[PDB]
């Protein structure tokens, strides 16, 4: 019809999904009010200004904001001196997603930067001279396997990297971030990651693990942080993936995270919160989202009879919606929220969700669904490893020609 | 001793009881990546931290500058530990470092390191006494603050610091009813006490959320905590529930209410209830009700729930293909 | 804005 809109968000019923706070206010239903109001704005905006909705992914201004970063960066970026690995990790991913080819200059020169990054121990640090951390060292191995050149490969020292994960190895399953540091579900993704891609992977590397993980899934049917902590997207991920790496989703609840993931996604927005009665972010929208594909490979796996065979479990429109018309900063990059300013954290995921929420695939069956333009289509993205599909299997193969260190 | 804010700052170069050590410069490469233009006061705080790191100088002044260099990034965690091994062989008073770690996360509480710190700190003292009140300030601030409700877990479950924590629960969830943060603990404090199968206590608890979906019936928090406290057992396990919920059904409607009610048919029909096809047909009614109407948003989930309980509860589902 | 280390 020709009264009718083709952008969810901007329906006519789409205002019932406004929030109802029963006339009682505290401070989530102000700060979640606040929020919408500002979202709501922006959806009507071609409204109020008579104009026909277009939805176009700023991909040339992304484009410079990503190739500028990744070789240099203000002191705005001074926070992160201790987490540059990350850098090259979410720009080289966003540059992929983007369809941007990696210039060998460039690979080289992140080559030659990573090494400096490693640790004579193992792992890889967050900057040169700085002691080895998971969270770096995760980044580090994906940034390598982007690039997939065998001097990329050949930076990861594998036999030190597995004696570094052991160094970290708890009693009870878990890792520690670092020597010395802190314990959380992050750890035991980041390990897993960065064992299975390089192929060093023990028979009791892993021992216990899957327990720990199991054990952070809660009332919510999420995963927290640690035992006994409140359900978050970023932690469900960690646990959710690393699972998926082992193998063992089955130690969890399926059936509970699946409710309560696809429960994150919110009504009025479009995007997904971290936990429930917060607010919407851009960054979710892998964090979030991203489980789906997990929890589809994961019940086909199976045999679940009822799963769709043309979309995921969440409203991948919606989503789409909210990260074109609300996460794009006009100058290139993207971000958590209108309000909020762009960072290549957000540049990443905000990217990472959208291909998600464009590519359904399980086995055969393949549907994409792409809001806006069709420019607008991004490269897949591996839901366990958040790189290219094809890095992954072309990784995994590479170092399959290796010997699991020590044999 | 001198402040990184200070108007009077000096940069460690320009120091005189610096002057022997020779600062050493970021080894970045010949042609670098992510190369991060640092004001002059952060390179010259950290070329100077990698010298001392480099001799492994464990001096007094080498303890001052870890403040200036976590100041300008409290991130750094290779900064905390060079500063906790200065602190073991200093020898320096730890409750001195507690208070300076409770300023620190007063300024940024949304660090990993600082409350790591922080908790290394209670660790060497043995010493909870400060924790409760201090994660009560924090929390005064930001009721949400993820970091803060781990530490306050770990100092609880690890000291058996229970005996106050509902009662600190009550407060905050009267503050603000629906945060998520507050109802986790508050199924983090009876679970490690007294357990939610003693059924007084269980009683308690569902009446207690009903009576609070009942002021605030969109509220999330209260439908998933009733939901978490109840669906081990089995939903269908409590009766009366499933009535109870209908008659909110008018006056207190959501798509919390209607997604519960087809939870409780679910697993009726797994425990195979009576009038296996009455529930059934209840179930795909409401289930295309939240799919069309009240929560779209979720149409993708509510089809296959749909679909998976048609796929194995329908009159058809346990009769075999030539019937 | 986040924090993941
Ligand atoms: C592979 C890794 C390192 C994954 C981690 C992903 C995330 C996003 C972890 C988040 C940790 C966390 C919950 C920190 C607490 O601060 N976060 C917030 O308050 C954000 P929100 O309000 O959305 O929960
Ligand atoms: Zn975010």
């Amino acid at each position: 019809p020709v009264w009718s809109e083709p952008l969810y968000s901007l329906r006519p019923e789409h205002a019932r999904e406004r929030l109802q706070d029963d006339s009682v206010e505290t401070v989530t239903s102000i700060e979640q009010a606040k929020v919408e109001e500002k979202i709501q704005e922006v959806f009507s905006s071609y409204k109020f200004n008579h104009l026909v909705p277009r939805l176009v992914l700023q991909r040339e201004k992304h484009f410079h904001y990503l190739k500028r970063g990744l070789r240099q960066l203000t002191d705005a970026y001074e926070c992160l001196d201790a987490s540059r690995p990350w850098l090259c990790y979410w720009i080289l991913h966003s540059l992929e997603l983007l369809d941007e080819p990696i210039p060998q200059i460039v690979a080289t020169d992140v080559c030659q930067f990573l090494e400096l990054c490693q640790s004579p121990d193992g792992g890889f640090g967050g900057g040169p001279g700085q002691y080895p951390h998971l969270a770096p060292t995760y980044a580090a191995v994906n940034a390598l396997c982007i690039i997939g050149t065998e001097e990329a490969y050949n930076v990861i020292n594998r036999e030190k990297l597995l004696q570094y994960l052991y160094s970290l190895k708890q009693p009870d399953g878990s890792f520690l971030m670092h020597v010395g540091g802190e314990v959380d579900v992050r750890s035991a993704y980041c390990a897993a990651s960065v064992a299975s891609l390089t192929n060093i992977i023990t028979p009791d590397l892993f021992e216990g693990t899957a327990e720990w993980i199991a054990r952070c899934q809660n009332w919510e049917g999420g995963i927290g942080g640690v035992p006994g902590m409140e359900a978050h997207g970023g932690y469900t991920f960690c646990g959710l993936a690393a699972l998926v790496i082992l193998k063992k989703e089955r130690s969890l609840n399926l059936k509970s995270l699946l409710q309560w993931v696809t429960s994150r996604q919110m009504r009025f927005e479009g995007g997904f919160q971290g936990r429930c009665n917060k607010l919407v972010d851009g960054c979710y929208s892998f964090w979030q989202a991203g489980l789906l594909p997990l929890l589809h490979r994961a019940l086909h796996a199976q045999g679940d009879p009822a799963l769709s065979m043309s979309h995921w479990m969440f409203h991948q429109q919606a989503l789409q919606e909210y990260i074109l018309m609300c996460c794009q900063c006009p100058a290139g990059g993207l971000l958590d929220k209108p309000g909020k300013s762009r960072d290549f954290y957000h540049t990443c995921y905000c990217l990472s969700g959208l291909s998600i929420a464009q590519h359904f695939g399980s086995g055969a069956m393949l549907h994409d669904v792409v809001m806006g333009v069709p420019e607008n289509v991004l490269q897949p993205t591996h839901p366990v490893y958040n790189i290219g599909p094809d890095k992954v299997i072309q990784a995994t193969t590479h170092f399959l020609q290796k010997p699991v260190p020590g044999f | 001793f001198l402040s990184l804010d200070s108007p009077t700052y000096v940069l460690y170069r320009d120091r005189a009881e610096w002057a022997d050590i020779d600062p050493v410069p970021q080894n970045d490469g010949p042609s670098p990546v992510v190369q991060i233009i640092y004001s002059e006061k952060f390179r010259d705080v950290y070329d100077y931290f990698r010298a001392v790191l480099q001799r492994d100088e464990r001096s007094e002044r080498a303890f001052k500058l870890t403040r200036d260099a976590i100041e300008l990034n409290a991130a750094n965690y290779t900064v905390w530990h060079f500063r906790r091994v200065l602190l073991r062989s200093l020898q320096k008073d730890l409750q001195e470092e507690m208070n300076y770690i409770i300023a620190i996360i007063e300024e940024q509480p949304k660090n990993y390191q600082v409350w790591h710190h922080r908790r290394v700190l209670v660790e060497w003292l043995k010493d909870p006494s400060q924790e409760l009140e201090f994660i009560a300030d924090i929390l005064n601030q930001d009721a949400k603050n993820y970091h803060a409700w781990q530490h306050r877990q770990w100092v609880i479950q690890e000291f058996r610091l229970w005996d106050n924590e509902l009662q600190y629960v009550d407060q905050l969830l009267k503050e603000d009813v629906r945060n998520n943060s507050v109802w986790n603990q508050r199924h983090f404090v009876i679970s490690n006490t007294t357990g939610y199968s003693d059924r007084a206590v269980l009683e308690r608890e569902v009446q207690y959320t009903l009576e609070m979906i009942k002021l605030v019936p969109h509220n999330e928090s209260a439908w998933n905590y009733l939901k978490g406290i109840l669906q081990d057992r089995g939903l269908s396990r409590y009766p009366n529930l499933l009535n109870q919920l209908l008659d909110l059904q008018p006056s207190h409607s959501s798509p919390y209410l209607i997604a519960f009610l087809v939870d409780i048919y679910e697993d009726m029909l797994e425990n195979q209830c009576d009038n296996k096809e009455d529930i059934l047909n209840k179930a795909l009614e409401l289930c295309e009700i939240l799919a069309k109407e009240k929560d779209t948003i979720r149409k993708e989930y509510w089809r296959y729930i749909g679909r998976s309980l048609q796929s194995k509860h329908s009159r058809e589902s346990d009769i075999p293909a030539s019937v | 804005g986040c924090v993941l280390s």
